[PDB]
């Protein structure tokens, strides 16, 4: 119905425009209008339930935001079915809001089953997965379950870098925060050799394939021992200067820590 | 913290 | 199809008071429709006026004014010269234009609206009349006592004819002639509406009049020898004529009687 | 003064 179909449309329209105010009353009306015809069971009232605690989460409403999208997804679940998925973007949302309000083992079976979801719908190494495998990895990390966080992220980057670029941001996200889940553990040289991947990813894209002239960054200052733009480089020059302190590399963890001072 | 996943809308 | 919703939702929410949140549908709206058809046609003439209507209520009178303006100018290229529409327009145009204080201004405006009108209808249509009533107010607040009079003559030669006597805009209209021959000097014009319009509402209380039936200012004028607000402020103003003709015992009960409604 | 709202209803 045009009525309804359209005003529908114009909430996400005006919330997504950051005019909430605009949105909350239309939201209301149309959640009324919505509920006189086909009543509380329908994906709309669903999808505008979901704006609405979208408002509330932004507000740090955050109980009654968590609580709105569980009814949500109770309506969700009946009209689309469970192993939607709407079903699966509805529980990985109202596990952020869960793991926000400190309910860090209460967002992990949430997670757990909207990746399930996730892998029947789209498949085994699907992007969004990956995504999702992140969200889990952090989920874990709050919750002290040190091997599951590298479990996770690891297998996130068999997911990323494979199917996406190999120098791509996302890939380097996950390289940085696997390689500090393996700082934890007392794997060091496991994250050592991972920071230089991620320097090298950088450093042939700036330069190109590397020869005894166009040497890295660390292979200069690991040598010099003997006789950059980006910001999640920039973290992972100071990581990997902090593992040469660790490693008596003080000449390294110098350069390294020069160049990236150089880099602000 | 954990990222929303916005396709709900988006 | 995409109009005719937002149309009624600007509607809808202004109404509510949701002057704020009406505002930027409208707006959108227009952008939305401008990128169609641009700013020549008969919608976004319609949705400017509602836009301007939200501007007199949030007493923006000038940008509402020159909005109007604007929406009348497309509303003659589009819909013609000589429409009910440009009539209803400048109608609307000119009570902001009066309002504004601006009443030499707001006469053009409605002399060629009230032409429109006749035009379309005709000489003798009852909204001619409600623009002649219109025109004889722009005309008081003006000082051309004549005209007022002339022009609220002619209304009612097109209401109360048209109309039931016993209406209410007949009654409205012959509270304000009557106003119009007492500033003129006419006493006893204004003294015998003033008689009419109480014989009317006599009548609809109770039967026509008989020997003992006889109506409230005759009850007065002759003891003076030995509930309808239109007609609470006639008992009032016949009061005072009364108390222009000496005939105090009249204006006593008149005013008593005023007193008790 | 009357308004005339016939141009938006």
């Amino acid at each position: 119905p045009a009525r309804l179909r359209t005003l529908h449309n114009l909430v996400i329209q005006y919330a997504s425009q950051g005019r909430y105010e605009v949105a909350v009353p239309l939201c209301k009306q149309a959640l009324e209008d919505l509920e006189k015809t086909s009543g509380h069971d329908h994906p709309d009232v669903a999808t505008m339930l979901n704006i609405l605690a979208l408002v509330y989460r932004d507000q740090n409403k955050y109980k009654d935001a968590a609580h709105l999208l569980n009814d949500a997804l109770a309506i969700r679940e009946k009209t689309l079915g469970k192993d939607h998925p709407a079903v699966a973007a509805t529980l990985n949302n109202l596990a952020v809001l869960y793991g926000k309000r400190g309910k860090y083992k209460e967002a992990e079976p949430l997670c757990k089953r909207a990746l399930e979801i996730r892998e029947k719908v789209l498949g085994k190494f699907h992007p969004d997965v990956a995504k999702q495998l992140s969200n889990l990895a952090l989920l874990c990390q709050n919750q002290g379950k040190a091997e599951e966080v590298e479990y996770y992220y690891r297998r996130a980057l068999e997911i990323y870098a494979t199917r996406l670029g190999p120098d791509d941001p996302n890939v380097a996200k996950t390289k940085n925060n696997l390689a500090s889940c393996y700082l934890k553990q007392g794997k060091y040289q496991d994250a050592e050799t991972l920071y230089k991947e991620i320097l090298t990813r950088a450093h042939e894209k700036e330069f190109g394939s590397v020869n005894g002239e166009n040497k890295p960054i660390w292979m200069h200052a690991e040598e010099r021992e003997e006789s950059v733009d980006s910001p999640t480089v920039n973290t992972t020059l100071r990581s990997l200067g902090a593992l040469y302190r660790r490693q008596g590399k003080l000449e390294a963890a110098h350069t390294l820590e020069d160049c990236a001072s150089r880099s602000r | 913290q954990l990222e929303w996943d916005d396709s709900t809308l988006s």
